[PDB]
């Protein structure tokens, strides 16, 4: 998931 | 490039603490060469604030042929409090700086019994002002009442270097005191063993965010604090209620797929069977059997003053504060020393905590105390109780 540049996120 | 130690010197005031560390930083330039610094520069500690907490500290490096310093310095008895309770100055090792003329003096004591609470996993002594002192052995039973003051914290005493030397005579040029200085860098280079680096612990991951993907599992998300989680690994989930295993059948960073996730990244994780209700940001992902969940606990906790975020007024026991560990708050109750009912602003004390529920965490977790909507303390836990 979710994330680009630097915050908490995802996908698997 | 070389290994990297931190090391600090501590111990009462004017024992000669910031005299040593600018011999050192003197003698090891003038030896291998690098760079020399001033007393003067040291001693006047600048601010940097940790999370609102000022804390004034001068930060040296040294060079020895097999090993990078960082070396730590503070000006008052309550920057070593803060600095060491905080985090701000974690230690691989400390060197405690005793004077010849007076003895084991209160800030010794502290400095040691601080350093076993906050985790400082070696010490080394530097007996200081020798050049003043005249005849006999007493530095010898100087050299025992420290021995014994040491092994009172669970510290070798009996293994412990102990050098004998002039700060002062080093730091001006006497080349026999520039020498027990060369001795001083031995030890360090000997005695403290390398420190083991974060990607090199056991996987631990904080849980921030956690959401479904359908006909997968579910993923969760956060910075690895440390270790490596590799694609197809056992992990467990630890904290907050039943600890519960999962394999590992992926790692996201930025829409890209990985191999695995490293110490200082954020990534994302899928858990193959596990359901998106049964993991709680305040959980952590760990490498299975390495970090147990713990509902009490022992700290050290210093009370922030207003300036640094919470209050001019002293903190009473009985009302139930949060703890903020990694990622979430939990309440707890605690029991002070005995006798003690509050602690004023600026002051630290022993804690024992139970909290509500579990918590993953070993010796050395650092956590903040809130209440009424205020940071009002910093802790570190000591030994963990069950
Ligand atoms: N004669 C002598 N003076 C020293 C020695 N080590 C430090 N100094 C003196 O003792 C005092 C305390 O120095 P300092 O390093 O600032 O103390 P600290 O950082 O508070 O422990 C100063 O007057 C120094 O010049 C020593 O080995 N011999
Ligand atoms: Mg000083």
């Amino acid at each position: 998931s979710c994330n680009c540049v630097c915050g908490f996120c995802c996908s698997x | 490039t070389k290994p990297h130690v931190n090391v600090g010197t501590i111990g009462h005031v004017d024992h000669g603490k910031t005299t040593l560390t600018a011999a050192i930083t003197t003698v090891l330039a003038k030896t291998y060469g690098g760079a020399a610094r001033a007393f003067d520069q040291i001693d006047n500690a600048p601010e940097e604030k940790a999370r609102g907490i000022t804390i004034n500290t001068s930060h040296v490096e040294y060079d020895t042929p097999t090993r990078h310093y960082a070396h730590v310095d503070c000006p008052g008895h309550a920057d070593y409090v803060k600095n060491m309770i905080t985090g701000a100055a974690q230690m691989d090792g400390a060197i405690l700086v005793v004077a010849a003329t007076d003895g084991p003096m209160p800030q010794t004591r502290e400095h040691i019994l601080l350093g076993r609470q906050v985790g400082v996993p070696y010490i080394i002594v530097f007996l200081n002002k020798c050049d003043m002192v005249d005849d006999e052995e007493l530095l010898e039973l100087v050299e025992m009442e420290v021995r014994e003051l040491l092994s009172q914290y669970d510290f070798p005493g009996d293994d412990t270097p102990i050098v004998r030397g002039s700060a002062l005579k080093a730091l001006e040029g006497d080349a026999e005191w520039e020498a027990k200085i060369l001795e001083l860098a031995g030890f360090l280079d000997s005695y403290i063993p390398e420190p083991e680096r974060a990607i090199d612990k056991p996987f631990l991951l904080p849980i921030e965010d956690v959401f479904s993907i359908s006909g997968r599992g579910t993923v969760v998300t956060g910075r690895v604090e440390r270790g490596i989680i590799k694609v197809g690994e056992e992990v467990e989930i630890v904290g907050i209620k039943e600890t519960q295993k999962s394999t590992c059948t992926g790692v996201e960073m930025f829409r890209k797929l990985l191999d695995e996730g490293r110490a200082g990244e954020n990534v994302g994780v899928l858990l193959r069977g596990i359901k998106r209700e049964e993991i709680e940001r305040g959980q952590v992902l760990a490498k299975p059997g390495t970090i147990k969940p713990h509902t009490k606990f022992e700290s050290e906790v210093y009370i922030l003053s207003k300036d640094e975020g919470g209050r001019h007024t002293p903190f009473f026991k009985g009302y139930r504060p949060q703890f903020y560990f990694r990622t979430t708050d939990v309440t707890g109750t605690i029991e002070l020393p005995e006798g003690v009912e509050m602690v004023m602003p600026g002051d630290n004390i022993k804690m024992v905590v139970t909290l509500i529920h579990p918590i993953a965490m070993d010796d050395g977790l650092r956590f903040a105390i809130r209440e009424g909507g205020r940071t009002v303390g910093a802790g570190v836990v000591a030994k963990v109780l069950g």
